[PDB]
């Protein structure tokens, strides 16, 4: 059949000024030149790329990046240890102990995400009653040892100090959703 | 001589583009939870 | 010699190795130097009007020697065997009887 | 825009580096040789050359 | 003596076109290429050079040195040897041979040996049926480059290089034989390798193509072997087909003319185009490509030296 | 003839071969006689 | 006249309708062969009278397909081959009949589904046309 | 090798949708 | 200037038209350049370190201004910022010697390896 | 020939070159950082004979003022042989 | 002959492992190797809530992520009898679609580097970056955006992202059509492509193909036309279905579905209900931020959907949807406690790479390359 | 005195530093963020870095995705085969620690139990510009070198 198929697929082109047409086509390459022409219109036009140590991509305020306990304004972290985050996380990076502190009032006594063993799928930063902990839009913090990468109990997670202006930032704009 | 038939014109480079970035509330949404029925 | 010789010929012999392996007075004369004919020019003024018959007997040898090498080393690749195994049915007992 | 210029630059230092295949090889030959090299250069040229320097003396 | 300025200022131009491509192939897919090494990436090619010299060796093995450490020599030397007859300028021609053409062929013809033999040197079966594959498309197309240069050669009256480019006062060769050109590049790519016609250089299938024992000088000398060779192969395509050396003759106020600059510019056109051509198009697969030498560009510049022969005889041009 | 443009179709470089060469072999065949004055 | 099938290696046949003829009544003939009181008998009696008295009285292809709605003529021949495949099968391994204890426990949960979750909907009726 | 090449000829390009463009 | 050796030549050619935002504390100068064209490459920072820069070297006061997510300068941010808890930058010294680096509490190279057995030994 | 020895002292200055960049690795770096594919031979061999008729062409190239009108016929039919012969190849299908 | 052909161009095709059994170049069979990607996705779900379980399944297929949560979804949906409305159906059909580009773009350019085209892979990256500034900006995470929940969708669209994915869709023709000007045209990609793979119908179908390759054979067979599984019964789009099968078919195809998507995508921004973003069933669906801390009912909910999960009724469906690979289906036995039971993932390239023992017999050794290119091979589903 | 030492070991790192060639073993989706980080937008041939597809010649090696039990063997061996001054980058989750997958039978806890890791791109699909970064800090890590400097001891 494929024989036949040939034959009248190429006594579909078979007319004068037609045979020319395609002949012209495979001679001189046709659509060949439509594929430098374009691939010139594409050197010559300014570049989308991005240099990227001093200006950085796009992102949103709902990006998820490095965690970081939040911390309520006057002191005291945020981090009630109800478990919630330990309890929803997919790979169960967070570790958590509680104990009541002095004071009276629940605390965490390990706090410890494993960034290794974090998938980065926000389930924390939904699951915390009160947003205690969230993710840093800071996405930047590749470690020479994965000790380091090991964020400890309450104290590298407690960096989101720093992180507030932008993570109380990217929360009053975010709560709205 | 090109796919140009004025319309390739819009191009790739928007140069304006998230004219309002994402976390700036210039409109506060309101995401409805529920229907105002229940 | 360099072209049709060692990057042709002995081009052959190293795939039959590789593959297939074994185990003050001189009175210049001036004249008929105002114009100097590079080898190539006084081989073409002869080859192909004058003795061109020993320049077509040769064309006929790389002739045979492109048929020899077809009908020699096609090694059943092509049309030579690769017709059909030419099997037919109506010419077929179906085992029935073997 | 001039954009592609960047691109065109390892293009030019790469034909600034042709440019000096060419005059290198040219300026060392022009100065061995008081005169430039020449092209069509055949044996009537060898020989005129012979007796132009038994011709100086 | 002066080969050193032919030899270096090749070898700064191959390490540059490593850039050059890099930056160009880039360029087209709207991307800045090598931009931080340097200023514009203009380090980029040491860099890459330094480091390759500054990497250990994988094994030492300086025993087997007589068989493939001389090898990639061989493959350089002939692509930087082939540089000699090759024009500039107007007596700039390292050494103006009357037969240069047919010198670059033969000049090719060993080139073959040496891929094969680099080849052959690599213990793997895989990566010797590759350089013998790679070998048979240079040589392939190898016939086809000869009878395009027959074609070039019915239009000058001598082999000579200087005259093929002398030949061109009138008009350049690439107007009345485009054809040609096209069919002389779509060679000169499929000769070299880096070409739409490089499956034996598809990325991976190349690196694992030509050696096992690599140390990097074997890995850079091949690359600055096939950027010279491109080099040369483009540096052939500006002096038979465009003028060598020859602006337009419009002799503008402007321009002062000079020589080595014109056959700078148009062999920068074809090195563009050899980049540009390799970002834009398909690999070939070796089996198509095989069966475009033959079967496509050998009829099509046989054809040519019968048409440039025949228009050439009847009218009295010759 | 069909034959002929399904030859010039199906293979354009050997039948477009056979005519850039034909204008080679034609000139000299009959324009070259033809140029007697 | 039918160009070709849309479906790739379902060759179009010119003398669909009779080879439709042939299979239909090699249907007909071989489901002889398994007990009456079976399901599958009566349908495939039943499915292969009809597309057998259908392909008998109109005469075009085009005409089978549109009183007969399913699809090609084609992949109706594929349909009555495969069928004949069955049947010469079926008579093979023997499963006609009812054991003894024929436990079949019937389950049926009837919680709807909600109405955007991939649900096989019917599709065009025989109207298409 | 007796092994099917790839015949790089075929049929022309024709768009093929589905019978549902306008009416299901 | 004086880097040809760096792509913050790329960044010096910026800043031609570009407009200087604000400045942080660390000496970060932080550019925009709008209204010409490239969206994405109308908004980055000129580290003040010309060597010796990284990433992560941007406060959080701009490094929501600098990756587009908000439209908030750092010098309107940092009216922002908590004045009780607030906590200066740290560049990210991720292997820079320790006691630069992070450690765990476990780790042998942290001051007070604490000890986790969660018996008390006798 | 007389321009022949640049070239000759260039094989020997390209060698010393290549030696220097082989020897440039090797110095640095210090103690701390398918049976048979006949193919192959019919490729050869139609590479063969196509150099060998393009080494016949070139002197008929060069020199065909000389050789009015009859040099040119007697290369066409040298290369319609070679046609003849190229065309038993095409059809025979050794370009594959 | 054996040759262990890998992966030749990582980062592009992975864990690609084929032995492949040659005849010179004439390949004579192939025979891929599967595990080298093999997580225990399979087993890994079966320890953990509905909600956990959702993450999984952008992490299935790493080219086209939300088709999975989206096919994961219907699949705790057909057992919840969760009605979600009708924002959440036209968002997470908006993204499905922006999913079906976003992978047409990748599995198109990455196919059309491995055949040799540079320079269409980094148009098509551009493009597909400029997607990923909608996935991170709607949910967060630029590739795994674990944003279509069991219950609707995870959280509304930002203020901005219809208006964006607007100027997007308008300068999305002029892409695809450099992408198809680049390689449809050009001889040296019809040489690479036509008559490569080709696969008769009977042999898509017996193979369980069911996707881009069960419509290149010419089967009409897409499960957004057989079985509806959202507005896609509103939406107005061609499926395009190939008449040869070939390698260049399913290009073409690839190419005619990333218009389709288009239209998908421009009709969903369109007409886009403003209604609420999850089902109502706040036992489905944890409550928002704000109502949890104000109402103690809802407290109750979005710590025992944070914790405990749905407890879906027992049950087993198999939900599949048309991701851009295939027919991706997940079928999910659910014992009635919170957590699956034995979630099993139908997914194309476990199917389809099957086929290319069939598909590239008696096709050249770089065929092979073109064969796995368009059969849009991703290990994470294999 | 020393600065000749100083400068020589900046000389060598900047060239370490500015071309470093990575074998990147593109496993799963962190391959798809690595292949937007050699894309058009974040581009890595500016940096110098050209995706190797052979270990011959790499200066690094991304490993990216899950290393499963049975891709265990194949990274070791890869690894052992690049030339001396070699590095790796652990990209995502999965790659430079157990992962969403710690806990699969099949996924090993990390390529560090199988290749030695000198900079771990972290989040399990780190932004382009975050591998980028990761890169940039292997670019550090070579700027610490002074590996001549260790030769005179
Ligand atoms: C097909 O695809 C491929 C790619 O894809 C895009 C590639 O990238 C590339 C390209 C990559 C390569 C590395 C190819 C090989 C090229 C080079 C290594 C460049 C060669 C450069 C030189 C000739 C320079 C050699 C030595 C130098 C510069 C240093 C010598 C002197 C000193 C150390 C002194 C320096 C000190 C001072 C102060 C300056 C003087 C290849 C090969 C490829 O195959
Ligand atoms: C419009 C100007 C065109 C300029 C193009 C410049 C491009 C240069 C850079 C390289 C481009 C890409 C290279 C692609 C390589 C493959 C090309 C190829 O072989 O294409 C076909 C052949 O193309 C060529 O050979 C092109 C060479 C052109 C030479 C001249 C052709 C005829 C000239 C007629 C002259 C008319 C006048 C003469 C007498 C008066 C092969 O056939 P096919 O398989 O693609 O399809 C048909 C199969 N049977
Ligand atoms: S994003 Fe949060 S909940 Fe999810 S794995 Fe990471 S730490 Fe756990
Ligand atoms: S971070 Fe949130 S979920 Fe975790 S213990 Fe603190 S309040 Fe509870
Ligand atoms: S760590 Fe996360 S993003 Fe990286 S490969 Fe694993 S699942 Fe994918």
């Amino acid at each position: 059949d494929d024989e036949e198929a040939e034959q009248l697929a190429k006594e579909i082109s078979k007319d004068w000024s037609t045979v020319f047409e395609r002949s012209m086509n495979t001679l001189f390459l046709t659509e060949m030149v439509r594929g430098l022409s374009l691939t010139l219109k594409y050197f010559f036009d300014p570049k989308v790329t991005i240099n990227y140590p001093f200006e950085k991509g796009p992102l949103s305020p709902r990006f998820r990046g490095e965690h970081a306990l939040r911390r309520y304004p006057t002191g005291e972290e945020r981090c009630i240890a109800c478990k919630l985050c330990e309890a929803v996380c997919p790979a169960q990076a967070i570790t958590i102990e509680a104990e009541e502190r002095e004071d009276g009032s629940r605390r965490t006594t390990r706090y410890d995400i494993d960034m290794t063993k974090c998938i980065y799928c926000g389930f924390c930063q939904e699951a915390c009653p009160v947003d205690a902990i969230v993710e840093g839009p800071n996405f930047e913090f590749a470690t020479e040892t994965h000790e380091e990468l090991l964020y400890d109990k309450e104290k590298l997670l407690e960096n989101g100090d720093r992180w507030e202006t932008e993570i109380a930032e990217n929360l009053r704009s975010e709560s709205l959703y | 001589p090109c796919a140009h038939p004025e319309y390739l014109e819009a191009v790739p480079k928007a140069t304006e583009y998230r004219l309002r970035c994402p976390a700036t509330i210039d409109e506060e949404a309101i995401v409805p939870s529920s229907d105002p029925e229940t | 010699f360099l072209v049709v010789y060692i990057g042709a010929i002995a081009v052959l012999f190293l795939f039959v190795v590789m593959m297939f392996h074994i185990q003050s007075l001189r009175y210049t004369v001036y004249a008929g130097k105002v114009r100097s004919w590079t080898n190539l020019e006084t081989l073409g003024n002869l080859l192909y009007t004058y003795y061109f018959v020993w320049f077509l007997v040769p064309s006929l040898i790389l002739l045979v020697a492109m048929i020899g090498a077809i009908v020699l080393t096609m090694h059943r690749t092509t049309k030579v065997k690769r017709q059909d195994v030419f099997r037919r049915n109506a010419i077929d007992f179906r085992r029935t009887i073997m | 825009s001039l954009v592609w210029l960047e691109a065109m630059l390892p293009l030019g230092i790469i034909g600034g580096m042709l440019c000096i295949m060419g005059n290198s090889q040219y300026y060392i030959h022009k100065a061995y040789h008081g005169r430039p090299k020449h092209i069509g250069h055949d044996e009537w040229d060898v020989a005129m050359e012979r007796r132009d320097k038994k011709v100086v003396e | 003596a002066e080969i050193l300025g032919i030899i270096l200022p090749l070898l700064l131009g191959v390490a540059f076109l490593v850039l050059a491509e890099r930056k160009v192939m880039a360029f087209v897919q709207r991307r800045k290429g090598p931009d931080v090494v340097g200023s514009f990436g203009l380090l980029q090619p040491l860099a890459d050079g330094l480091k390759l010299i500054l990497k250990e060796p994988i094994s030492p093995s300086s025993a087997n040195f007589f068989l493939f450490r001389m090898a990639p020599v061989a493959t350089f030397m002939l692509s930087l040897v082939a540089w000699a007859v090759v024009p500039f300028d107007y007596g700039m021609v390292l050494s103006d041979l009357n037969i240069g053409l047919l010198y670059l062929f033969a000049i090719s013809s060993l080139g073959v040996y040496g891929i094969i033999i680099a080849g052959w040197s690599s213990n793997s079966k895989y990566a010797f049926l590759g350089a013998l594959r790679s070998a048979a498309q240079m040589v392939s197309y190898e016939v086809s480059i000869g009878l395009i240069l027959i074609t070039v050669l019915i239009c000058v009256g001598s082999c000579n290089l200087s005259e093929i480019v002398m030949a061109q006062k009138q008009i350049w060769f690439g107007i009345p034989l485009f054809p040609v050109l096209v069919m002389f590049f779509i060679s000169c790519l499929a000769e070299t390798n880096r070409a739409p016609f490089d499956l034996p250089e598809a990325e991976a299938e190349l690196v694992a193509g030509y050696n096992v024992e690599y140390s990097s000088m074997g890995f850079a000398l091949f690359f600055l072997g096939e950027y010279a060779n491109m080099i040369l192969m483009s540096g052939l395509c500006t002096l038979f087909f465009l003028g060598g050396w020859l602006p337009i003759l419009d002799l503008p106020i402007f321009k002062k003319i000079p020589g080595s600059i014109w056959f700078s510019i148009k062999v920068l056109f074809f090195l563009f185009l050899y980049i540009w051509v390799r970002a834009a198009f398909p690999r070939y697969r070796y089996d198509q490509l095989m069966g475009l030498g033959w079967k496509v560009f050998l009829p099509l510049s046989l054809a040519w030296v019968v048409s440039v022969s025949g228009l050439l005889v009847t009218f009295q041009w010759l | 003839m069909e034959k002929l443009r399904m030859f010039v179709a199906q293979e354009p470089v050997v039948a477009a071969s056979c005519l850039i060469g034909g204008v080679g072999l034609f000139l000299p065949a009959v324009v070259r006689p033809i140029l007697d004055s | 006249v039918k160009q070709t099938t849309g479906i790739v290696g379902l060759d179009v046949v010119p003398n669909a309708r009779a080879v439709l003829i042939d299979l239909y009544s090699k249907t007909l003939k071989e489901i002889q062969a398994v007990p009456e009181d079976e399901g599958y008998r009566k349908a495939v009696e039943s499915f292969t009278r009809q597309r057998l008295n259908v392909c008998k009285e109109e005469e075009d292809w085009e005409m089978i397909e549109k009183r007969l709605g399913c699809g090609q003529v084609e992949e109706l021949i594929e349909e009555a081959r495969d069928e004949l495949t069955l049947i010469g099968k079926m008579i093979e391994w023997d499963p006609w009949g009812v054991p003894d204890d024929y436990e079949c426990e019937v389950i049926e949960n009837d919680a709807p589904i909600p109405k955007h979750v991939p649900q096989h909907r019917p599709g065009p009726l025989p109207e298409q046309f | 090798a007796a092994a099917a090449a790839a015949a790089a000829a075929a049929a022309a390009a024709a768009a093929a949708a589905a019978a549902a463009a306008a009416a299901a | 200037r004086c880097l040809p050796d760096g792509n913050l030549l790329q960044t010096k050619i910026h800043n031609i038209g570009a407009t200087l935002v604000g400045v942080d504390k660390f000496g970060n100068k932080y550019y925009q350049k709008l209204g010409d064209t490239q969206y994405g490459r109308h908004r980055w920072v000129e580290y003040a370190s010309k060597d010796r820069y990284n990433a992560s070297q941007v406060p959080a006061e701009w490094h929501g201004w600098l990756h587009f997510i908000t439209d908030h300068t750092g010098d309107e941010l940092l009216s922002l910022k908590p004045k009780r808890y607030g906590l200066e930058h740290k560049e990210n010294f991720s292997g820079e010697g320790d006691a630069y680096i992070y450690h765990s509490k476990g780790h042998t190279l942290n001051p007070g390896q604490k000890n986790w057995t969660r018996y008390q030994s006798w | 020939m007389l321009e022949f020895a640049p070239i000759f002292i260039y094989l020997v200055i390209s060698l010393l070159v290549s030696l220097i960049l082989l020897g440039v690795p090797f110095l640095f770096a210090s103690n701390s950082s398918s049976r048979f594919d006949i193919r192959f031979y019919l490729v050869s061999i139609l590479f063969l004979i196509f150099d060998l008729e393009v080494t016949f062409f070139f002197p008929w190239a060069v020199s065909l003022n000389k050789i009015d009108l009859f040099g040119f016929w007697s290369m066409m039919a040298f290369l319609f042989i070679l046609t003849i012969g190229f065309l038993y190849e095409w059809k025979r299908g050794a370009l594959d | 002959f054996t040759l262990n052909f890998g992966p030749q161009h990582p980062a592009a095709h992975g864990v690609l492992r084929l032995v492949l059994e040659m005849n010179g170049e004439v390949v004579e069979r192939a025979e891929p190797h599967i595990g080298l990607l093999h997580r225990g996705t399979e087993k890994l779900i079966e320890y953990k809530t509905y909600l956990q379980a959702l993450p999984y399944f952008d992490r299935s297929d790493y080219v086209s992520m939300m088709a999975q949560e989206h096919a994961y979804s219907l699949a705790v949906e057909k057992l919840l009898n969760c009605e979600v409305p009708l924002r959440a159906q036209y968002i997470r059909v908006l993204f499905c679609e922006i999913t079906r580009i976003l992978n047409h773009l990748l599995a198109l350019t990455t196919h059309a580097m491995d055949v040799g085209a540079l320079t269409p892979f980094l148009w098509a990256f551009e493009e597909r970056e400029k997607l990923l500034e909608f996935y991170e900006r709607v949910s967060g995470a630029r590739m795994h955006a674990s944003f279509i929940r069991p219950g609707g969708v995870a959280q509304d669209l930002p203020l901005g992202l219809c208006r964006d994915i607007d100027s997007f869709t308008q300068q999305f023709a002029s892409r695809i059509d450099e992408l198809e000007e680049m390689l449809t045209g050009n001889r040296i990609w019809k040489q690479r492509l036509v008559d490569i793979g080709t696969v008769t119908a009977q042999q898509a179908k017996d193979w369980g193909f069911s996707g881009v390759m069960l419509r290149g054979p010419g089967v009409c067979w897409d499960l957004r036309r057989a079985a509806p599984y959202d507005v896609y019964d509103q939406l107005d789009f061609d499926v395009p279905v190939g008449t040869r099968g070939d390698c260049y078919d399913r290009y073409c195809i690839r190419i005619e579905e990333m218009r389709q998507s288009l239209r998908i995508i421009v009709q969903c921004l369109n007409q886009m209900p403003s209604g609420m973003i999850k089902a109502d069933d706040r036992k489905l669906c944890p409550p928002s931020r704000c109502r949890m801390k104000l109402s103690m009912e809802s407290s109750i909910h979005h710590f025992e959907l944070y914790t405990e999960g749905f407890s879906v009724p027992a049950s087993s469906t198999y939900t599949a949807v048309e991701a851009p690979k295939g027919e991706f289906g997940v079928f999910l036995v659910s014992n009635g406690s919170n957590r699956p039971y034995r979630c099993k993932i139908r997914a194309p390239g476990f199917a389809h790479l099957q086929g290319l023992d069939f598909m590239s017999k008696h096709h050249m050794l770089a065929d092979v390359v073109t064969i796995i290119g368009t059969q849009d091979i991703v290990f994470g589903e294999v | 005195a020393e600065f000749v030492i100083s400068k020589v070991d900046d000389l060598m790192n900047w060239a370490r530093t500015g071309s470093i060639w990575p074998m990147t073993f593109g496993l799963a989706c962190c391959a798809v963020e690595m292949m937007h980080t050699g894309a058009a937008r974040y581009d890595l041939d500016r940096f110098g870095i050209i995706f190797r597809p052979s270990p011959r010649q790499s200066d690094c090696m991304i490993v990216a995705g899950t290393l499963t039990n049975k891709m265990a063997p194949a990274l070791r061996k890869v690894y052992d085969q690049m030339p001396e001054p070699r590095w790796v980058i652990s990209m995502g989750s999965c790659a430079n620690g157990g992962g969403y997958y710690h806990y699969s039978y099949s996924v090993v806890r990390g390529c560090d139990r199988i290749v030695p890791v000198d900079i771990y791109v972290p989040g399990c699909p780190p932004t382009a510009e975050a591998l980028l970064y990761g890169l940039l800090q292997l670019q550090k890590k070579i700027n610490r070198r002074k590996d001549f400097l260790h030769w005179w001891n």
